[PDB]
């Protein structure tokens, strides 16, 4: 499913000095310490804690056993067919629409073609041939 | 006794230790690194007979970066074991005027420590960041010798500021009646405990190579800033970060115009000096 995968990599690398470089951010704040170390160094290898059991001597003598991930899971589409949501109704906490300051909120917005994604008005009105 | 270290005003080395400062900063760099075999790498068959000194010249011309003339195998008369050593510390092969030379200990202490000196560009040294940690380690949590856990900033204040002329009175200083015996004691296979209770109590070569180890980093790192308090005669000189943002040796021609043959001969001297501290091989 090639994709702007690497594009998004790109990205998220990007959006971080964001985050570990100014202050108010998820850094929670040791990642600061254990990120500044990864970008700085450029000679360990960083091995989760399962891969250093197996690369033993026999290689670069510069490593470290990192842990602490960082807590982001995305989802992967199927083949090529949509997606369905499910909005729900219960929750624990909210979210925003406007911004703070303001009644009534407009996203004039614009709008699909028709040589897109198509429009059915066919009513499905039998099965088997006995319902004729 | 060591050496008054000039200014154009005397000094004791011991005000020129206390005179600096070595304060920590953030990211810990929990790097930890490894000692190593100091790699002797002593081989040629064609020496240089004759009065080879061994103290002052030598250093000079060894550290100094003076003149880069290939500085070659003139120390191959280190192996050889039956070689001798007259009082002035010059190494011959033979003594002429009815002179005198040293007992056995000193003399396998000091062809020892040369002969470690012998080779470079053959010697197959390790990278510098490495040597680096072990300086800044040496010099921070003194003889202990525990990771560093962060990272080190040094700054000088107040010289009449002319660390060409620390680099100076460095070519102009003696030391191997001043780290005779601490070699003597690695030859007859002491161990580490002993020599740093011994390298803790003596403190006339633990001061000195202080500021050998000091005067080496500060001659091969790039992150180096000077200054001159224009109200005095004072120069306060900085070098930030030491150990993250070094990798080679520099070139910048405005603090200290380094080559390059001689700056792995550095790297070899610092890690030669600093090897009977650390743990096993």
């Amino acid at each position: 499913h090639k994709d702007s995968s690497m594009t998004w990599l790109k990205s998220y690398a990007d959006m971080i000095y964001d985050s570990v470089k100014n202050s108010n951010s998820t850094i929670t704040p040791e990642i600061r310490k254990l990120y500044l170390r990864m970008y700085n160094q450029y000679m360990r290898i960083f091995l989760p804690i399962e891969q250093y059991m197996l690369y033993d001597n026999t290689c670069w003598p510069f490593s470290e056993k990192i842990t602490l991930k960082i807590n982001v899971r995305l989802i992967s589409s199927r083949e090529n067919q949509p997606v369905l949501w499910k909005t729900p109704i219960d929750t624990e906490n909210l979210i925003s629409i406007v911004q703070p300051d303001e009644p009534i909120n407009k996203l004039n917005f614009t709008a699909i073609p028709s040589t897109m994604i198509r429009l059915n008005d066919n009513i499905t009105m039998y099965r088997a041939v006995k319902d004729m | 006794m060591t050496l008054t270290y000039w200014d154009k005003e005397k000094r004791m080395t011991l005000k020129q230790m206390i005179q600096q400062v070595a304060i920590n900063e953030q990211e810990n760099e929990l790097t930890h690194y490894v000692f190593t075999t100091p790699l002797s790498m002593p081989t040629f068959g064609k020496p240089m007979l004759g009065y080879v000194p061994l103290n002052e010249v030598a250093t000079s011309k060894f550290f100094s970066n003076v003149n880069d003339f290939d500085r070659d195998n003139q120390l191959a008369m280190a192996h050889f074991p039956d070689t001798t050593i007259t009082q002035a510390y010059n190494l011959t092969n033979s003594i002429k005027p009815g002179d005198t030379s040293l007992p056995d200990a000193e003399v396998a202490a000091l062809k020892w420590f040369w002969k470690f000196f012998t080779s470079i560009n053959l010697v197959r040294q390790p990278p510098m960041d490495n040597v680096m940690y072990w300086a800044c380690q040496f010099l921070s949590s003194g003889t202990s010798f525990l990771p560093l856990e962060r990272d080190v900033e040094i700054v000088f204040s107040g010289f009449k500021g002319s660390h060409i002329c620390m680099f100076s009175n460095l070519r102009q200083m003696n030391l191997s009646p001043i780290l005779c015996p601490y070699y003597d004691l690695i030859t007859n296979f002491k161990t580490t405990t002993e020599i740093r209770a011994y390298v803790d109590a003596h403190e006339e070569l633990k001061s000195l190579l202080t500021y050998l180890c000091l005067c080496t980093i500060v001659g091969l790192c790039d992150t180096f800033t000077e200054t001159r308090n224009m109200d005095t005669g004072e120069y306060v000189w900085k070098v930030r970060d030491v150990v993250s943002r070094n990798h080679t040796p520099a070139q910048n021609v405005e603090k200290f115009c380094y080559t390059i043959q001689n700056a792995k001969y550095m790297i070899q001297l610092v890690h030669v000096l600093l090897f009977p501290l650390t743990d096993n091989k």
